[PDB]
């Protein structure tokens, strides 16, 4: 989760953002791809998990 | 990708009522509710301003599609230009609507934003042609209809924003 | 809208080891970095004698990227107390499809001038350095510029107390200084 919030952006010259984050700008990704850019964590992982 | 949508060529009733008529048909065809969205249309003396699927806008007068920028990131540069193409003219209708979505498809009608307006239907697909597949959908949907047109031959390509076209074509038919 | 920041300044050449090794460990994670960019600066005039900021400047480096450029002209005033502020803005652009709407617009170019240099991850700001190069278009103030960019709201704009603060711990060879 640190790693994921944080390895440098570099997106073009110094936006300073996410990689997937700037990439929204080259394809109109769907509303589903809108939602995976993030996601959830803890607990709903390890519950899947056992 | 992206299929070109289709002018609405079935105009014998009232446009909302012809909407109405559209949405039982999707409905006894069998679909499900996918959610409601927009086209916006401003033009520039050219580009049609536009926003549909997600956090992104269109507007060109003849160009390659050179979109890759938000409303906003758009927005503050035509405000920008206040004295050098700002050609805000009277506001372009747009039309809205519901989408529903049967199986790997999407459907999209249209009406009217000042009341003598078109409610003109926009249809895509999944695949990369395929312009005969998705044919058979609105030849079992409704009668003689879509005729496409694509840019054939090419490989613009995909149909990125081609519609714009069209678009501005059945805008300025009033 | 936005605002603008700049730090803007120079050092000699062989006085950038121990700067940007100071540089570097304040709020870096790992793995520094380095990048070379493109000059592709512009001008999109012709109506008024005021140009427009057409500095489409964007690197060359792994495609896929889109190239985009940044408001950076006309300082407007104001900054009661504060540090060089002129209104900004940014916009990306489909690849190589930019430069195409901007020719086919009718504009010219203003320089040919590439500026490689390093890269630094700041904390709430950021800090850039480049050395300007005089080259052909696939390959001189002989000194490495440096300043810090950063971009934000209007909001509080609290960040030129730490700005000043950063750039008197930036003490021995570099300060900051405005534009017009």
């Amino acid at each position: 989760e640190f790693h994921k919030q944080t390895m440098m952006p570099h997106p073009a010259s110094a936006p300073f953002g996410h990689k997937r984050m700037r990439l929204s700008g080259p394809q109109a990704f769907d509303k589903n791809e809108i939602n995976s850019l993030q996601s959830s964590e803890g607990l709903l992982e390890k519950i899947i998990k056992q | 990708v992206t299929c070109v949508s289709q002018m609405p060529v079935a105009e014998g009733k009232s446009v909302q009522q012809t909407v109405e008529l559209l949405t039982r048909k999707l409905e006894m065809l069998g679909a499900e509710k996918q959610g409601t969205f927009c086209v916006d249309c401003e033009t520039y003396h050219g580009k049609l301003m536009y926003v549909m699927h997600y956090p992104l806008s269109c507007f060109a007068l003849f160009e390659n599609g050179p979109c890759l920028i938000a409303d906003t990131n758009f927005d503050v540069l035509m405000v920008k230009l206040k004295g050098f193409f700002q050609s805000a003219k009277a506001s372009k209708i747009e039309t809205r609507g519901t989408r529903y979505q049967y199986c790997d498809f999407l459907v999209k009608v249209g009406t009217v934003t000042m009341g003598p307006s078109a409610r003109g239907i926009s249809v895509e697909v999944e695949y990369g042609d395929c312009w005969s597949l998705l044919l058979e959908f609105l030849q079992s949907f409704l009668g003689s209809h879509t005729p496409g047109a694509p840019a054939v031959f090419g490989n613009a390509v995909y149909g990125p924003a081609d519609t714009m076209v069209q678009y501005m074509e059945l805008f300025n038919k009033i | 809208n936005m605002m603008e920041y700049l730090l803007q300044g120079s050092v000699l050449d062989h006085s950038l080891e121990s700067l940007i090794h100071r540089l570097r460990g304040l709020c870096d994670n790992m793995e520094p970095e380095t990048f070379l960019d493109h000059e592709m600066v512009f001008l999109l005039k012709g109506q008024q004698a005021s140009p427009f900021v057409l500095r489409a400047r964007r690197s060359m480096d792994r495609a896929g990227a889109p190239w985009h450029l940044r408001y950076l002209g006309q300082p407007e005033m104001g900054d009661k107390n504060r540090h060089a502020l002129v209104r900004n803005c940014v916009d990306i652009a489909t690849s190589e499809n930019l430069t195409d709407f901007l020719m086919e617009m009718g504009f010219r170019m203003d320089h040919e001038f590439v500026a490689k240099g390093h890269l630094f991850r700041k904390g709430i700001m950021k800090i850039m350095v480049y050395k300007i190069f005089r080259i052909l278009v696939p390959g001189l103030s002989l000194s490495y510029l440096v300043e810090l960019s950063v971009v934000a709201p209007a909001g509080q704009d609290m960040v030129s107390d730490d700005m000043k603060n950063f750039a008197e711990q930036l003490k021995p060879l570099v300060h900051l200084e405005k534009i017009d």
